[PDB]
């Protein structure tokens, strides 16, 4: 009855950021040691949660949101941040309590000639609400002229593809990300540490 | 809602699609240049075609957003850079002819060959062969056959094409709201800017002419000195108060006097400083050379190189079986991909090249914080000036000592310093007249101030008066000699080489004042100055984001060209030259000619 973190971090396939994947970690015993021990992680920042005290504690739910973005965007996955990713792909609330973990994926998610399978939303009429998800393909009407679904002048398909070639720089390189949200109120605590 | 908002959105979409298509062109261009195969020729051609087709479409689309309603200057700059299309305004029948002329002129230059009256079967091409003569020969007549033959077999063929080229190009500019093709070229120095940082295309001429005024006394004395020394080599054909014959200047045109060094060397017994032997004796390699270069930028506060650079660059001729281009090229492939292709040898020159090309990479790396379209130098003169200040510091005897290639006890002698500043003058100061005069002629042909009936009369009048240079053989209007130089047959502006030069030495003088240099500027190394690399990086950061006036002011404190820097580098030689030319005439007569 362990909590399945290796199903999130050690997953073979990751998601695009506009279609970020969410997994519920509920009613289970948590091995946080795997997370903190591993030195593969190039980003491990927690807001609201003390990484050590988690073993002592219990939370009703732990959500594991996974996606792929590029290295110079990893900074956007944090409270108060602005940007394409924060505004149009994946938003964290300003009162966010949890941890953000990222690592370099160039060995897996990059390809000679490029891997254009991971995408992101370039335009959107409004900024995403905290933990919102937009999988719509509707043509972005920037001007007053209706687009009629074809796409054209001032009328753009709203999703663009990252291109990941192994020779890119670190800020243009693929980064697999995991956001762990810890919820300690308004439901019966079910995810406990080993303590 | 507003047009500016639509433009920002337009630009954001462009940037995402352009960055990847540009990058893909760079990648295919790199695989051809490091693996010369027919397969990679196709893919380089095909990838640059898709990108070129994309860039044109976007330029037309960009014109749809009117610049008048764009309040953001950074958005404005990007739209401007995109909106300029070129020959697109011309009718398609015209446009095909213009490219027919252009491709013909370029092929004539590349496939042109001249034959010696003696041995009517030994015909030679420019590269190699004629170019060898014009750089290494000390025979008056041998060099004359080459100079006249080039301007005869190739220049005469190019004459009618060039006259058509002027008319079509002039219309293209007139249609694009420019007075002439020359005004069109001079827009690369235009800047709308905010307050005090605007620059008019006409103002470029003013500033080129006032500054060249100030270079003239230095050029005269270098010219008088070379004439005297050449009088010993060519006594029958040199007049001590006259211009110099154009076929005796050290290359096919006299664009650099660098190869007159053997014959003009002030102190021939004193040898030049060449750390080549040290590097070989200390078992240096390409890797060490580039590591020292990275250390030089690290010493001033700049970025280390990227792991990609080290992993992905060609810093040595491949061997394997791969044919490669070995011309030293710094790249920026896009997207944090920063590479150099040098077939690096363990020589002082390639040591010095590495420092220049990594000053490219380092400019590349600082302006990559900028929108794709605002990621170049502030003008066409800034980029090679940044590389140049890096060869200047690294060849100083003090750097070469500190890094262990010159013994700690090295004799800096006044004679070896003068012999240096001469070789520099023959390259750097030599070209400054050649450059200005080419471009004045073109600017003035394009304005129509030079009739076609007088083209090559004013050409050679102007070489006489300005460059101090005279026609070996007389030449009529059956000739286009302007256009027996690459850049003129292959439709490239030339004043970049003049503008580079004045910037170069303005940048060095200011970085060397922040490193608090005591003494002659020709001996300045900026190594270990964190303050200098701040000022440098405050410019390099900007790219083409702000006016070029403001980019200069951030290094140098001044919004325009000043030649006072250049002159102070060379003031050592000026003094020597004047005393060595005191029992000589300084200047030229426009009248003498080798033939009459
Ligand atoms: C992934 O696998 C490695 C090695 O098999 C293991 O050390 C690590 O704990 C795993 N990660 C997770 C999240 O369980
Ligand atoms: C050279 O190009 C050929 C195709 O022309 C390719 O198969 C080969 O792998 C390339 N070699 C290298 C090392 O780039
Ligand atoms: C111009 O637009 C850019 C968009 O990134 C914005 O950051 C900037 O503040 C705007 N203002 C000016 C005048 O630079
Ligand atoms: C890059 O610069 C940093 C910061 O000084 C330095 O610690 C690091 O060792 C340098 N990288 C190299 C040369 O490995
Ligand atoms: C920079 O300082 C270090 C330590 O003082 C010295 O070894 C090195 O030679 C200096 N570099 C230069 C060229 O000033």
């Amino acid at each position: 009855n362990l909590c399945p973190f290796g199903e999130v971090f050690n997953a073979t396939r990751f998601a695009s950021v506009y279609a970020w994947n969410r997994k519920r970690i509920s009613n289970c015993v948590a091995d946080y040691s795997v997370l903190y021990n591993s030195a593969s992680f190039s980003t491990f920042k927690c807001y609201g949660v003390s990484p050590t005290k988690l073993n002592d504690l219990c939370f009703t739910n732990v959500y594991a949101d996974s996606f792929v973005i590029r290295g110079d965007e990893v900074r956007q996955i944090a409270p108060g941040q602005t940007g394409k990713i924060a505004d149009y792909n994946y938003k964290l609330p300003d009162d966010f309590t949890g941890c953000v973990i990222a690592w370099n994926s160039n060995n897996l998610d990059s390809k000679v000639g490029g891997n254009y399978n991971y995408l992101y939303r370039l335009f959107r009429k409004s900024n995403l609400k905290p933990f919102e998800r937009d999988i719509s393909t509707e043509i972005y009407q920037a001007g007053s002229t209706p687009c009629n679904g074809v796409e054209g002048f001032n009328c753009y398909f709203p999703l663009q593809s990252y291109g990941f070639q192994p020779t890119n720089g670190v800020g243009y390189q693929p980064y697999r990300v995991v956001v762990l949200s810890f919820e300690l109120l308004h439901a019966p605590a079910t995810v406990c540490g080993p303590k | 809602s507003t047009t500016e908002d639509l433009a920002k959105t337009f630009l954001e979409k462009f940037n995402s699609e352009a960055e990847e298509l540009s990058h893909q062109s760079s990648l295919a261009s790199w695989s051809y240049n490091t693996n010369i195969t027919d397969e990679n020729v196709q893919k380089m051609n095909e990838a640059g075609a898709r990108w070129s087709a994309f860039y044109e479409e976007q330029c037309k689309l960009a014109k749809t957003y009117p610049l008048e309603e764009i309040q953001n200057l950074t958005v404005k700059r990007q739209l401007q850079a995109l909106q300029q299309s070129g020959s697109s305004v011309l009718s398609a029948d015209k446009s095909k002819r213009l490219n027919e002329i252009l491709n013909t002129m370029s092929t004539i230059y590349s496939t042109g060959k001249v034959c010696n009256p003696s041995n009517p079967q030994e015909c030679l091409l420019l590269e190699p062969g004629l170019d060898a003569i014009m750089e290494n020969s000390k025979d008056y007549n041998q060099r004359l056959w080459a100079w006249e033959g080039w301007r005869s077999e190739v220049g005469k063929q190019l004459r009618p094409l060039y006259e058509e080229y002027v008319v079509l190009k002039n219309e293209m500019a007139r249609a694009n709201n420019y007075e002439d093709y020359g005004d069109y070229w001079r827009g690369d120095y235009e800047a709308e800017g905010p307050s005090g940082y605007d620059y008019s295309r006409d103002q470029l001429i003013e500033d080129v002419e006032r500054t060249f005024a100030e270079i003239k006394p230095l050029y005269e004395h270098l010219h008088a000195y070379v004439r005297a020394k050449l009088m010993d080599t060519y006594p029958s054909h040199i007049n001590p108060t006259g211009c110099l014959p154009a076929h005796l200047l050290g290359d096919m045109w006299g664009r650099f006097w660098t190869n007159l060094y053997s014959l003009t060397v002030p102190f021939g017994q004193k040898p030049n400083i060449d750390v080549t032997d040290a590097m070989v004796d200390q078992s240096w390699d390409a890797k060490r050379i580039f590591e020292e270069a990275e250390k030089f930028f690290v010493s001033v506060g700049l970025p280390n190189m990227t792991q990609g650079f080290w992993e992905n660059s060609m810093l040595t001729e491949p061997g394997d079986g791969r044919k490669v281009v070995c011309h030293p090229t710094a790249w920026d492939l896009g997207k944090g991909d920063f590479r150099i292709k040098m077939c690096t040898k363990v020589t002082m020159d390639d040591f010095l090249t590495a420092h220049h090309e990594m000053g490219h990479i380092q400019y590349d790396m600082a302006y990559a914080v900028q929108p794709y379209l605002l990621r170049n130098g502030a003008n066409e003169g800034f980029h090679e000036a940044v590389g140049e200040i890096m060869s200047l510091s690294a060849a100083t005897p003090n750097h070469l000592k500190a890094i262990g290639l010159l013994p700690p006890d090295f004799y800096e002698d006044s004679e070896t310093e003068i012999n240096f500043l001469l070789k520099q003058a023959l390259t750097i100061v030599g070209t400054l007249p050649f450059t200005y005069m080419l471009e004045k002629w073109r600017w003035m042909v394009f304005k129509g101030e030079i009739p076609k009936e007088e083209w090559m009369k004013k050409w050679w009048e102007m070489k006489r008066e300005i460059v101090g240079v005279v026609e070996p053989v007389p030449h009529d209007e059956t000739y286009c000699d302007p256009a027996a130089l690459f850049h003129v047959a292959n439709d490239y502006s030339f004043i970049r080489y003049y503008t580079r030069t004045i910037y170069q030495f303005q940048f060095q003088e200011a970085l060397c004042q922040t490193a608090k240099h005591e003494g002659p500027l020709h001996k300045c190394d900026i190594s270990n100055s964190t303050e200098a690399g701040q000022k440098l990086l405050q410019m390099l950061s900007l790219g083409k984001s702000e006016p070029w006036t403001l980019a200069l002011e951030r290094i140098v404190g001044v919004k325009n060209m000043d030649v006072r820097p250049l002159l102070n580098y060379f003031e050592p030689l000026f003094t020597w030259l004047k005393d060595q030319n005191k029992n000589s005439f300084v200047g030229w007569s426009t009248n003498w000619s080798p033939y009459a």
